[PDB]
């Protein structure tokens, strides 16, 4: 684990990392 | 906020876990 800052674009490959499938980032549109 | 959460402070690995949609 970290305990550092996630800011405006590491924010958005966390929540999507956790709903970034099983090798994937995004899924609906690109 | 809770996106602002993780920026400003540390988070958990449960909130963003719900702010994918």
């Amino acid at each position: 684990f970290v305990n550092q800052h996630l800011c405006g674009s590491h924010l958005v490959e966390a929540l999507y990392l956790v709903c970034g499938e099983r090798g994937g980032f995004y899924t609906p549109k690109t | 906020g809770i996106v602002e959460q993780c920026c400003t402070s540390i988070c958990s690995l449960y909130q963003l876990e719900n702010y994918c949609n």
